[PDB]
């Protein structure tokens, strides 16, 4: 139905950005060991690193994405991966392709003679699909840069990225059937 | 002391997920840019190509399982998707034999200990099949019935 | 003593004898499976034709393609038939990987009870080859044998 | 001085770079050939449509399938067109081959200038793919955007 | 000192002749078990496969070079003889894979001096396809001529 | 036709049945050096192992499923496998299954009108062939988890799974031929 | 035309007939170093070896199937392969096949009205390609049991059994022609 | 269209043959450390070598291709290798039939009547592309048989295949094109 379809979708669209915006602004990114001060078990996010046992527990660290290093023989590749997670440019970009297919999806409903609109909806999300690929891949690779495990922030992400494909797929399939219906009408 | 499913050990953790998390995206990708443009459907309706969001998975699936397919991607966009989505298929699959073969030597016959979990596997796939299989027979079974008072 | 040769059947070696028979008992209850999720169901029929053409001789034929890696001129299209096969293809990758790594110097190896491959080791393939060719050559001969028959018969 | 981990487009050293060149070469002219040898002649023709379906776009296609040890939708028929397509085969096993021998080790080498692979060997890989879904995303909305421009004019 | 051809050393020289030999006893076994039966032509007379001796060198070649095909045996002889190339192709193409690989790990980058030689068959081969292509379109082309006098 | 594919379908089943049920009882399955009293040839089935020849010989002794001392439990899934070994649920469930099979064939044979029965017995034969898979699977893999050979046994169990997949697809076949005839009924009819 | 067909396969199966008649009644099967007293080069066949240079060149010796080894744990694969060797069943076999397939194909010139010859003549000859693939295969690996090659013998051979699958094919080209001719007669 | 392809394909085969003429005459072929005196950062091609920097900067020298002594003629496929190589014999013959496809090209505009002109410059083409691939094959092995880097005449020779295969692609189309029009006035007048 319709309605069933547009009740999916909106739904999942606003789940989707629920379950990211609470990936990029919490901190269970990361458990690993460290040291929230300036060695023990540290869960951490996309900004900050925090202690959860110890003296230290509850205190909060910014993460040094730049470490003061010896930094000879540095290939420009290293630097431009390090600006890219400290940036975190593709979650970013993901929150905002997945806010704009949501204004979108809104914005169709009170232009329903306007059908591109729906198309748009679904470009955006899968784009935010492929961001939070990108920005996942980004974030695994720099921690490369002896055991470690994500929290659900991390999979909150995952997740986000699941709906926001599914959620692109179920609008290209109402562009299609609107179209399908326009052009029925049509030739009758 | 390597377990039932150490066929995965050549490969680590994050690259099986974002394999699957691949797949999905490149899935997703061939069904949009096959199926979004009105101009490739024709007269219901019927599109120029077979290539839907289910034919898609199953197209994806296919390519990276070295198994081949029935249909192909015609347009220029979906070849695009096709082509590197086997370039990365070739590149993974071909990482994953190499490091598998590093693995097992590190001349003793494989134990059937060591395959174990993929034959569980596989019973558990030909499980689930007929699941759905039977599914689907009793809700067409049902319709018929409820059509036919 | 002497250092024992590698014997005619010494392609199985890389794999145990377990291992094999686990293989074949996959292979049939495979082809089973896909037959039965295949054409059970009336609602895939049409004096009636099968929407698909998988029945137990096409379902074996198309396990054993995906086995070898080879493939066929038929694909399942149902969501059940599916599953079969995509699990099948994860199945086949696994263990034509764990089979195929040290096949080579599986074949070479000297027993005491790099070079190249000579014909010797590759002398049991050959003549498996050889001997699958005369049964087909048989069985086809037999069938023309039997069709002549039934022929004349019906003829006269 | 810090041991150099592989770079983001470490998948490419098992071959040499001339090796990689020649295989473009190779790949253009083999789809070149197969077009040239499948559609030149008229008697292949019958408002006249070709025995085959080898275009150069579909022999480009053929060949890059060929070559990921893929398979298409088409095969050539003719004797000419099938013996670029064999010798292609054979170039394609052993080329393949010697790259897939030790991709493994190529992807994890340090140098000062077992373990499992691991995300950042293949990084690079998955940027390439996310690119590639992007520029089909790009060719596809260009498409339809020209597509609907010369509608709206036709009908204008 | 390794030659042009040295992709050919993990095989000896006798296994690829047998090799020939196999593929050519196999492709004639296929191409009688498919076209000797007067029962399967039915009515020119048109015959129930497409199993001819040429088409039967192709559905060989395509299955030793693990490129697949277009069309595959129905029949029982034609299915056995099928399977037990399969068979064959599998062992004598994992044996040689694992035998390279063995060669060439006794981390450096294959040079283009060691598969000079497949490039040179292919060229050759190239030039080959060209020249029939060529001469068969000469014939048609006189015989369309003689036939319009 | 449709008599001799239910007789041959009858006697598959019965023959299926009455091997998987001969090989859980029997421990001919695994010829190997052990001891009988709580190193000699032995034989070994599922729940006992005893000894051929010697002093004690014929003398059996249950098999303990959980050797060594100290209790080790570090990891879950050994302790899973262990369980599932000794508990025997697949070959039994595969027995269980064939009977079920067996049941429904002699129920169609009775009722001749509900077609629905005969692809439940089809089902059970398939998942009853799967059980035998997965159960020999577990057997071997705990086995390997001194020269051995397998007994007649084993080979009994072999040949219930074949001949209980003929079985299952013999069914499948009746079952497709019924909803064939059917239908020819139902067109000539209307 | 199948008058020239039919010279065609009459041609190619006394050329096979001819070769492998040659091939096993040579002794160019092998070239290697060795002694034909009883180590110089020697020419080597199915049954004798000879040598070609030295005070001993010109004369030869039957070659030895069974050496008088320790023999000890001796399985009796060996010893069929040998027995199989020293018989050379498969080249005889081959030679017999090739001989009652030119024998069917004389026949059925003399017995036009039965097509079935054909058929037979065209079995025959792949089968004793066959033979021929079988016995060399054998042959080599006998052989196993450090330069060496091989004469114009055991290329006869190969180029007999080429010969022989060539003639099947067309034999069996021409049982289609003549089944396709009745059945267009009884159509018509 | 047909004026706007023969416009493109002229462009193409004359761009090929220029790139192609000026790769095997010029000399930045290879940058590698040498010698051109009858160890510095010098340039080769395929007839000389010359030196950068340096007092003797600009001295050309001619290549030996028999390098070392004892003149060793054990194996005749390394001297094969080197009279190919010498002879530049795949280069050159590139830039031939590159000559004779453009030649065929012009006869073919002028005569407007015999389309088999079409088609050999079609295969001219692809037959000259072929001839690039090889000598490029060839002369990379030689080099083969201190790190390098190739100059902008290698890439020039590369451009020059590149093209040629385009335009091949462009003149078979063309050729294509003109059967069909054939056909289809004869279809239409009779
Ligand atoms: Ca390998
Ligand atoms: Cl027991
Ligand atoms: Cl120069």
């Amino acid at each position: 139905d319709r309605g069933v379809q547009m009740l999916l979708t909106t739904v999942g669209a606003f789940a989707a950005f629920s379950l990211m915006t609470i990936a990029v602004g919490t901190d269970y990114w990361l458990y690993s060991r460290g040291v929230c001060k300036t060695e023990v078990m540290t869960h951490s996010g996309l900004w900050r690193t925090c202690c959860l046992e110890g003296n230290f527990k509850g205190l909060c660290k910014q993460i040094d994405h730049f470490p003061e290093d010896a930094d000879y023989e540095a290939d420009t590749a290293e630097y431009f991966l390090r600006a890219v997670r400290a940036s975190s440019i593709f979650p970013i970009l993901s929150v905002i392709l997945l806010f704009m297919g949501g204004l979108c999806i809104a914005a169709s409903e009170f232009y329903k003679t306007r059908h591109n609109i729906i198309l748009s909806a679904g470009i955006f999300f899968v784009s935010a699909g492929l961001s939070n690929i990108i920005g996942i891949i980004v974030y695994i690779s720099a921690n490369a840069g002896n055991s470690y495990s994500y929290g659900w922030s991390f999979y909150f992400g995952a997740l986000s990225f699941i709906i926001a494909e599914m959620v692109g797929v179920l609008a290209v399939h109402m562009f299609i059937d609107r179209h399908k219906q326009l052009r029925a009408t049509a030739r009758a | 002391k390597p377990g039932v499913f150490s066929f995965l050990d050549p490969l680590a953790y994050e690259i099986w997920m974002c394999i699957v998390f691949a797949y999905i995206g490149v899935s997703v990708v061939l069904f949009l840019v096959s199926r979004f443009s009105p101009y490739e459907w024709h007269t219901s309706s019927e599109s120029t190509n077979e290539f839907g969001i289910f034919n898609s998975l199953w197209f994806s699936l296919g390519a990276f399982m070295q198994q081949g397919c029935d249909i192909s991607p015609r347009s220029l966009s979906g070849r695009i998707v096709g082509g590197v989505w086997w370039f990365f298929t070739l590149i993974i699959i071909s990482s994953y034999t190499a490091n598998l073969a590093a693995f097992l030597t590190v001349t003793s016959a494989l134990s059937l200990s060591n395959v174990a979990g993929v034959f569980y596997i596989l019973v558990g796939g030909l499980g689930l099949a007929m699941l759905v299989a039977l599914i689907e027979f009793c809700y067409k079974s049902r319709a018929e019935a409820k059509r036919m008072k």
